[PDB]
């Protein structure tokens, strides 16, 4: 598994941290070993950063989006300009059928009169 | 699913989690069966290394630098274009969705 | 038989069409920019970038599936087309 | 006959065209200066018309196949006439060989 081990690192590390998250929540369902107590608090805004940054979600990640859409589009536009062509000439001279999932033809003079089995 | 489910089960119709005072009772310097069956084979001896590991809040520094560049991108032209662009993009976004959804009848 | 294969083609076509349309509608669903509340701005920003990335990937996959369907239709018609076969035979 | 193939490949073209134009729209709706809103409506209409005519063509093609499908191997063929023509070609070849041989014996008699 020498390839995809780096993704494996990032995911097992994210796995251990979210295991620590299920751990803190496992102590959050707890009233033994630890008590809950609610009192609120405040956090003044610096800006209207949800919107502002969301617009960057469009800039940044819709640029990644549009990039990948245009990248698929350039790959395909290149790709279109060979199997299915050859099948035409073959089907034009010889005799073919499809049974199961493969493609099978005949050689025998059998539709033309012979009975040689 | 996991993202959208947890996100809507948090930010609507809830008692507020950002209240809770977090105050454990004791330190358990020893291996309790409470831990091993409460947590399914984890949680070593609860101690002064895992008190902060539990109650850590400072994130990694890369997002801190990101927040520094958030201050930077807020240092550009603002207080006249933030709300203005929210208005414009909101309106034309809504118009777009209206038009595309409208014609499937 | 042959009815099952053709109805499978119909199912694949309608599934992929509704999938791409639904994906674009959800892209415009998350496209409304609003004010935040208890959502921890950077987190949903990063994961919405992630969601639009995976949705663009879904769009590309939908296009590739349509290409595969077109190729399969091309194979099917040439092999079982009685009228086309006859013209070649008479020439 | 061939028209069917031509229309199918044209449909391929329109598939990639729809992807391209959608990418174009989402280029426009990230830039701050989205001024060409008439042309944004243009690109939305391109999205719309493209998707419908693609789905239209494929649905029509499926119906046509639903009227031409029978599930049998179609046992016509064209082998006999091809044997006959091959026979005739090798008969002509025989003739060409014998003619060359006569030619050389006459050639050698004329020369003393």
């Amino acid at each position: 598994l020498w390839p995809w081990d780096s993704v494996r690192n990032n995911l097992r590390s994210a796995l251990t941290e979210m295991c620590v998250l299920y751990d803190v929540l496992s102590i959050v369902r707890d009233k033994k070993f630890m008590t809950l107590d609610p009192v609120s608090q405040d956090a003044l805004p610096p800006k209207q950063n949800p919107q502002t940054l969301q617009l960057i979600s469009k800039k940044k990640s819709l640029a990644g989006a549009a990039q990948i859409l245009l990248k698929g589009a350039e790959r395909l536009t290149k790709s279109v300009t060979d199997f299915n062509s050859e099948l035409l000439r073959l089907r034009q001279h010889w005799k073919l059928r499809k049974v199961g999932d493969k493609i099978l033809g005949d050689l025998s003079y059998r539709s033309a009169g012979s009975l040689f089995p | 699913q996991l993202n959208t489910l947890n996100k809507v089960l948090k930010h609507e119709k809830t008692p507020l989690f950002r209240n809770q005072v977090i105050i454990p009772l004791v330190l358990s310097p020893d291996r309790d069966e409470d831990l091993m069956r409460q947590t399914e084979g984890r949680v070593p001896v609860f101690s002064h290394e895992v008190v902060p590991d539990h109650l850590r809040t400072k994130p990694d520094p890369e997002v801190e630098e990101q927040e520094k560049q958030l201050t930077t991108d807020a240092a550009r032209i603002g207080a006249d274009a933030a709300q203005k662009q929210i208005q414009s993009l909101n309106k034309m976004c809504s118009n777009l969705l209206e038009k595309i959804s409208k014609e499937e009848r | 038989s042959k009815e099952t294969l053709l109805q499978s083609y119909n199912k694949r076509l309608k599934d992929d069409i509704k999938s791409i349309m639904d994906n674009f509608t959800e892209i415009i669903k998350t496209a409304k920019i609003e004010d935040e509340t208890q959502v921890s701005r950077a987190t949903q920003g990063e994961q919405d970038n992630y969601e639009m990335h995976v949705r663009a990937a879904n769009i590309v996959r939908a296009g590739e599936s349509l290409m595969k369907l077109v190729s399969d239709l091309k194979q099917f018609l040439i092999l079982n087309d009685f009228p086309s076969v006859n013209e070649a035979i008479d020439q | 006959l061939a028209n069917e193939r031509l229309r199918a490949l044209e449909d391929i073209e329109r598939e990639i065209g729809a992807i391209l134009q959608n990418a174009g729209t989402v280029i426009l709706e990230l830039s701050k200066e989205k001024t060409n809103e008439r042309l944004l409506d243009r690109q939305a209409a391109a999205f719309t018309a493209s998707v419908q005519h693609v789905e239209a063509e494929l649905s029509a093609q499926i119906r046509y196949l639903t009227q031409v499908a029978t599930g049998q191997p179609h046992e016509g063929s064209s082998y006999s006439s091809r044997k006959d023509c091959q026979m005739a070609l090798k008969r002509v070849d025989y003739a060409r060989l014998k003619l060359s041989d006569v030619a050389r014996t006459c050639e050698q008699m004329l020369e003393n």
